[PDB]
RNA sequence: UGACGGAGCCAGCGAGUCUAACCUUGGCCGAGAGGUCUUGGUAAUCUUGUGAAACUCCGUCGUGCUGGGGAUAUUCAACGAGGAAUUCCUAGUAAGCGCAAGUCAUCAGCUUGCGUUGAUUACGUCCCUGCCCUUUGUACACAC
RNA sequence: CAUUGGUGAGCAGCGAAGGAUUUGGUGGAUUACUAGCUAAUAGCAAUCUAUUUCAAAGAAUUCAAACUUGGGGGAAUGCCUUGUUGA
RNA sequence: GUCGACGUACUUCAUAGGAUCAUUUCUAUAGGAAUCGUCACUCUUUGACUCUUCAAAAGAGCCACUGAAUCCAACUUGGUUGAU
């Protein structure tokens, strides 16, 4: 891993990297619920699950 | 530069917006009746304000003083500054054309001859002419140079717009009716015009010099001709044997 | 949604990160104002962003700092770096090109070390 | 490798001892050393030119050396490259000392003033800094990526507005007083500034043949059918014989050589741009040819403090009246060609040192670049060298502590002293010798 | 150059594995050489491979400094930092003045918040080639660090008998001439490689009446290093000691710069192992 | 050895050196096509100079300045994933 | 440039189921081994992450050194920034400051890292002390 | 306590018989404007045909023509060139 | 410390029976099986076509006229005797 990280070429694009975000340390946020799923859900949903 | 735009209002006050943003940028208060002419240098330096009360402001415009104002003897009507030479021209209400330059400030020449309102005046692209037209139904061409009318045109339309081309093609005028802009082109892009004055040293009006053959017989000169030719006639041999193919052609 | 900016700055090992956007005219640094900034005495070296330019132009923005790393006199001026390059970005990116390097010119003229670090040294001899 | 343009012999050459190969270099004032660097060594070679030997290679540089040049004056040396950074070296007297700039952005095209005191880069981003070499800090800079016309091309699919080929300039060259800056680039505009106000003077289209590529900004939606451009379709198949049916173009070649062999229309380009040493022009390498753009006196009327009085009929009252001095004067004012010229030829010989004793220093540099244009292809050999004799001798001090006013109008006017005069002088020194050769000796038999 | 000195190292790297991977087919090119030279018949596995021998038609025309100094060996002199640990004793900036003082160009750099990361890209793009580390204890230098910066190797050393020019008398001043070489019993693959580890930090190709000497000599891997000069007489040659004398210890020999240590090692001293002193150059 | 000038000189290996294999080599695009489809979107400059037609061959020594262009929304987003993205230099 | 007494604050290294005292006083259980509880003394760069110190602020003092047996319920060892000489040193450098580690050699009577604060003076010269090089210009013009 | 995160409920402000977003089609520009057709010194454009035919001119021993082939090896039968036998 | 001889030890090398395919019929064998001018239906495989996801990127650009779709406001209708 830490010849990965000397190797990493900083000119790495990759689609996914739209989605997937990275918190102010600078390390990876994985959400913890789904990715099949939302974690914040909408006003009529609140509404029929309330 | 395309960066700001200079709004003249009618109580006398130059506001300074920038054309990006849209945003008021500067505001400067000189004149007291209503401001009728704004210009500014080709390199943003000094602008030039002209007020029907008679005033024309210089100022400084990166630092924002005044270099001067200088008081005319009529309320100014309208400013074209000629922005290569630094030369602008107002039309006073006294029916003159002052020109003025905008870097020592001093009156450089007054043009007189028109009998009512000027309407409309406009440079040369060269700065060497300043066509003017006016309520007389009259049309001129000042020679700023010598400072006389070099030519006049009595057109039956009052020509209230004149605005020459960037290039020294064509002058666009604008009449009281028609609906359309009356196009002239200027036959001195072709001809060279003499600039001696109408009414109702050759090579002087004609702005050339033929320079002399010898200025005094004590006094060496070469030949009225190419410079080339002593060193083609001392050494034409070997320009020819340079000249030479090289191996002989097949006859 | 908002129209943001954020730069970088630093000096030794402290790094700021700023986030300029549109707002009221607040200027904060990890939390507190600019006006708590210790040790007090370099307090107007993270000012001079500020005092060079005029507070007219953050009149109509708000800025954060996020200040990590570094000692007392590093922070201070990854602070002024982070807050002089980030007024000259939003000034370009939303405001016009003109201000911006009136900016520019007016942050090189006293320092251009509030816009650009020393950052790669020594020299071997 | 070095040419002498006398004997027309390549005496120098110096090569490395690493094959690289070489992009741009720079000459010692004092002609001792040559410098050179590349686009892919990271290094500067310094070569001397008395011996042939590879002197010193300078590192330091983490990226490929862009640009070379020595500063004129002081000779100090300045390189500039893609890391980013402005390199400042003493090379000459022990000191061995370098002084690295970092800049903004990689730099392409360095450029130095004529008296050493400052530089000036060009940078990817599109700007034009200038920085003092002394005191390593920050003078000023242009921004110059909005006032460049970069066309849009056949083959690509963005607009010229987003497009990133050719908004800054690879090549920038300052004038010979020092004040202005004319730049070219990959785009089909060059422009000029001048540096105290940094603000644009003029911009010239250096081409608006369409067939050329990047000159048009917007191109006409007609030719762009439902499968591509109509003008990306090669028809070179209808073509009369087979020597231009024939495509031998191999494929991925950008700027290599002959032009069949790159199947794209030549974009349009100005590799360098350089200001004229003598006569107020500039000369730009495009992709149409070597483009001189001058001014000339002839035409715009550009008077210098004139006022009501000054007129081509009151100079030629002054001097049908003889104030040969206020004759003068009054043709600097209106700064008129024909005028002055007219009131020129009408000084006689016996006063040109008095006149030109009493000229004011503000029309010295006026009075020596009209005799240089003048003398270069006037026939009044006599009288120009007595104007010139006479200027010099009465004024030559004020030339001397003004050196870069008057650079290019003295460089005007030596470049009438050696090459039409003294070749004249040749001529007569060569019969008066042959003279006394073929009557001073003996033909008997 | 960064990204340059990073793939140029990969490339060299995939070349060496890619070598010594089809180093089989250089030893049966070499069979089947020499079964061309004198006229002897060819193995089973050489004789019915039909590739390898219409291989040959073109490999036929196929035929000291190691890779890291190979491509810059006499072409180009040397150029030394020489730094101590950090915060160094008196002593050891002595020691390091006498190491400056042995290597021809070789310069020497205070030491004092400077990383080693940033310290080695600083020499590898200022154009030094060699760095010396020293590190010592009360006084006493106890090692050295020789590391070739193109990423080259870096060899660690520990010194053991040390007395210093600075330490002895007043006997003069040094001599700086480019001096001669002398390695005395590298015998072994490790003897060769420290041998042009030890000698490509020194100019290539001294006078041949240079008056001053330096001796590597091995005995039983405590490489004795003194520093002679000489005036050949009339009987003899008579030999004077000047500069500091050691013994250096190889300990490791990585294939790396100094800053990473995930760098393949080449060798390093196997201290516990049941046959450890058994052996030299182990 | 000289069996490569024969053997392993292949239009293959003329082809894996064109610019858009030498990009997903280096991992700036994800798949061969997405380097045709950037760069002919004009996203990528080798050296100063933007290139824009997927055949351009790429040399050992010229494969080091492969970059993206700035102002490039791809380098943009690279930058904004891991939030280093400093808006003074445009990305 | 102090001494007390409070307060604000700012790092970068470092993550092996691994990290860590000694000598006693006694009670109870047990066949014994021992277990468990109890107890005083000595030693200490603590223990894995949070945290540094120099620094900054706020109250208070007020600048002429050290000894044991004698004597009530004074006087007999060193030392207040270190002589002659001598060594090293040119920018994140000298120096101040703490914090971690302990990597097959070396080191714990310490060694190596890591950050924090950060200058003065040279940046010229061969005059002195030395060390080195050359003494046909060769290498192709021009010039010397 | 921050969101410089999503979804909503609302104010102030802006605010002329409404506002916002998205999209299909067509027309005009995207180079500098001398008119359509044909068998063209003129006809036609409502039509070329029942004059559209004759005459003249007009034919390189160039009776030569892949400047057009991915590399190595070969080419039975072809094909090319040269000679040859028989007509 | 070097190379020969002897001795020792070690490595490698066999290639036979039968079937099938390979000749635009026929691989040499009679021990084998195939010669038909389409009508429809069902199931299956594949490729385009349009839209789209991972998942973005770039828009041959401007202006006018005309049609459409959605979200608000406004009006109308149904609605606590019950809308969603």
């Amino acid at each position: 891993l830490r010849e990965k990280a000397k190797e990493r070429n900083p000119d790495e694009y990759y689609h996914a990297m739209h989605s997937r975000k990275t918190d102010a340390k600078g390390l990876l946020i994985s959400s913890r619920h789904g990715d099949e799923e939302d974690e914040s859900l909408s006003m009529d949903q609140v509404k029929l699950l309330k | 530069c395309g960066n700001f735009g200079f709004i003249g209002s009618s109580n006398g006050s130059i506001t300074i917006y920038n054309m990006q943003s849209g945003i008021l940028r500067k505001k400067y208060k000189l004149h007291k009746r209503a401001v009728t002419g704004i210009s500014l240098d080709g390199m943003n330096r000094k602008m030039v304000s002209c007020g029907l009360d008679g005033i024309v402001g210089f100022y400084d415009f990166n630092k924002s003083t005044l270099l001067g104002k200088l008081k005319l003897d009529a309320p100014i009507t309208a400013m074209v500054y000629h922005r290569s030479s630094d030369l602008f021209a107002l039309a006073l209400d006294d029916l003159s054309i002052v020109v003025i330059d905008a870097v020592t400030q001093r009156v450089v020449r007054q043009l007189w001859g028109h009998s009512n309102r000027i309407t409309a005046f406009d440079f040369s692209p060269e700065g060497r002419w300043i066509v003017s037209a006016s309520l007389d139904s009259t049309i001129r061409t000042w020679d700023l140079p010598t400072g006389g009318c070099i030519d006049g045109i009595i057109v039956d339309n009052v020509a209230t717009n004149v605005k020459f081309s960037p290039n020294g093609d064509l002058l666009a005028t604008t009449h009281v009716t028609g609906n359309g802009i009356c196009i002239w082109t200027n036959r001195a892009q072709f001809k060279t015009v003499s600039t001696r004055t109408i009414d109702e040293l050759n090579d002087i009006d004609f702005n050339t010099y033929t320079s002399l053959e010898q200025i005094d017989k004590e006094l060496l000169t070469l030949s009225i001709g190419p410079r080339s030719k002593m060193n083609t006639l001392l050494h034409l041999d070997v320009i020819r044997k340079r000249s030479k193919p090289k191996e002989a052609p097949k006859k | 949604a908002v129209p943001s900016v954020q730069t970088f700055g630093k000096k030794k090992s402290a790094t700021a990160v700023a986030h300029v956007k549109a707002g009221k005219g607040l200027i904060k640094v990890n939390g507190s104002p600019i006006t708590l900034v210790e040790p007090e005495i370099l307090r107007f070296k993270v000012y001079e962003p500020l005092l060079l330019v005029g507070l007219d132009k953050f009149s109509n923005i708000d800025i954060r700092v996020r200040v990590t790393g570094g000692g007392h006199v590093s922070q201070v001026y990854a602070i002024r770096q982070a807050i002089a390059k980030g007024l000259v970005a939003y000034h370009q990116k939303y405001v016009d090109e003109q201000s911006k390097n009136e900016l520019k010119k007016a942050f090189t003229s006293y320092d251009r070390t509030l816009l650009i670090a020393d950052s790669r040294r020594p020299e071997p001899k | 490798r070095a040419w002498d343009l006398i004997r027309y012999r390549n005496f120098r050459t110096f090569t490395g001892t690493e094959r690289i190969q070489f992009n741009c270099l720079a000459v010692d004032p004092s002609g001792e050393v040559v410098c050179a660097g590349s686009l892919d060594n990271f290094d500067i070679h310094v070569w001397s030119v008395q011996t042939g030997q590879l002197l010193d290679a300078l590192s330091g540089h983490e990226g490929p050396v862009s640009c070379l040049s020595f500063s004129q004056e002081n000779s100090v040396l300045a390189s500039a490259s893609w890391d980013k950074t402005i390199r400042i070296w003493s090379i000459f007297g022990r000191s061995q000392q370098v002084e690295p700039i970092e800049v903004y952005s990689d730099v392409l095209a360095l450029s130095m003033r004529p008296d050493g005191k400052e530089v000036a880069v060009s940078t990817l981003k599109g700007q034009i800094s200038i920085f003092n070499i002394e005191d390593a800090k920050q003078v000023g800079n242009i921004d110059c990526r909005k006032d460049i016309i970069s066309g849009r091309f056949n083959q690509d699919r963005f607009t010229a507005k987003n497009s990133e080929r050719s908004k800054f300039f690879t090549t920038i060259h300052y004038s010979f007083d020092g004040m202005a800056i004319v730049a070219g680039g990959n785009n089909n505009s060059i422009c000029l500034y001048d540096v105290p106000n940094e603000v644009l003077l003029k911009r010239f289209i250096v081409s608006r043949n369409m067939a050329l590529n990047g000159t048009l900004e917007f191109l006409n939606s007609k030719k762009m059918t439902e499968a591509g451009s109509l003008d990306l379709i090669d028809d070179a198949g209808e073509n009369s014989d087979l020597e231009d049916r024939i495509d031998n173009s191999l494929p991925g070649s950008q700027r290599g050589g002959d032009l069949s062999t790159r199947k794209m229309r030549p974009e349009v380009r100005v590799t360098s741009v350089q200001f004229s040493p003598t006569a107020n022009a500039f000369a730009a390498a495009s992709t149409e040819g070597l483009l001189i753009y001058s001014t000339n006196d002839t035409i715009l009327f550009d008077p210098f403090d004139l006022d009501v009085d000054v007129t081509p009929h009151s100079t030629v009252e002054a001097l049908r009246e003889k104030q040969f001095l206020n004759a003068l004067v009054m043709a600097f004012r209106l700064n008129e060609e024909y005028l002055i010229n007219k009131v020129y030829e009408a000084i006689p010989i016996k006063e040109i040192p008095l006149v030109a004793s009493n000229i004011p220093a503000i029309y010295l540099p006026r009075i020596l670049k009209f005799i240089g244009d003048f003398a270069i292809e006037s026939q009044h050999i006599e009288f120009n060298l007595i104007w010139i004799k006479a200027l010099l001798s009465a004024s030559g001090g004020y030339i001397n502590e003004h050196k870069y006013l008057f650079s290019t109008a003295m460089r005007s006017i030596q470049r009438f002293i050696v090459r039409v005069a003294k070749e004249v002088v040749n001529t007569t020194t060569d019969n008066k010798y042959t003279y006394r050769f073929l009557v001073s000796t003996d033909g008997s038999m | 150059m960064l990204r340059r000195q990073a793939r140029e190292r990969r490339e060299y790297l995939y070349r060496k594995a890619q070598e010594l991977q089809d180093s089989q087919l250089q030893q049966k090119r070499q069979i089947i050489k020499q079964a061309l030279a004198q006229g002897k018949p060819l193995p089973k596995e050489l004789a019915e491979d039909e590739s390898l021998q219409k291989d040959f038609r073109y490999d036929q025309s196929l035929k000291q400094v190691d890779d890291e100094y190979a491509a810059t060996s006499g072409i180009m002199d040397p150029r030394i930092i020489v730094t101590t640990s950090r915060d160094p004793s008196t002593r050891l900036s002595q020691f390091a003045k006498e190491i400056k003082l042995l290597f021809p160009n070789a310069v020497r750099l205070n030491r004092g918040n400077y990383v080693m990361p940033n310290l080695v890209d600083a020499c590898k793009k200022s154009g030094t080639t060699d760095l010396v580390v020293l590190h010592e204890h009360r006084g006493v230098p106890t090692s050295l660090t020789i590391s070739h910066f193109p990423h080259g190797p870096t060899a660690q050393f520990s010194l053991h008998n040390v007395v210093m020019r600075h330490d002895i008398i007043n006997a003069g001043n040094q001599s700086e001439v480019n001096p001669h070489l002398i390695f005395d019993n590298f015998t072994t693959a490790l003897g060769k490689r420290v041998v042009c580890i030890l000698k490509h930090l020194f100019n290539a190709g001294p006078k041949k009446d240079s008056e001053r000497v330096i001796t590597f000599a091995n005995r039983g891997d405590f490489i004795s290093v003194r520093q002679h000069v000489y005036v050949r007489t009339r009987e003899g040659v008579e030999i004077a000691e000047v500069g500091p004398r050691f013994e250096m210890r190889l300990f490791e020999l990585r294939l790396g710069t100094l800053e990473n240590k995930d760098a393949d090692v080449e060798w390093q001293l196997r201290r516990f192992i049941r046959t450890a002193n058994k052996k030299d150059y182990l | 050895k000289i069996s490569d000038l024969e053997n392993k000189v292949t239009v293959s290996a003329i082809c894996r050196r064109r610019l858009p294999v030498i990009m997903h080599r280096l991992k700036m695009a994800e798949t061969i096509q997405d380097a045709v489809k950037f760069i002919e979107q004009g996203h990528v400059r080798v050296g100063p100079n933007l290139i824009n037609d997927p055949a351009y061959l790429v040399t050992r020594n010229m494969e080091d300045y492969v970059t993206w262009v700035d102002n490039s929304k791809i380098k943009k987003t690279l930058l904004r994933y891991r939030n280093q993205i400093d808006d003074f230099d445009f990305s």
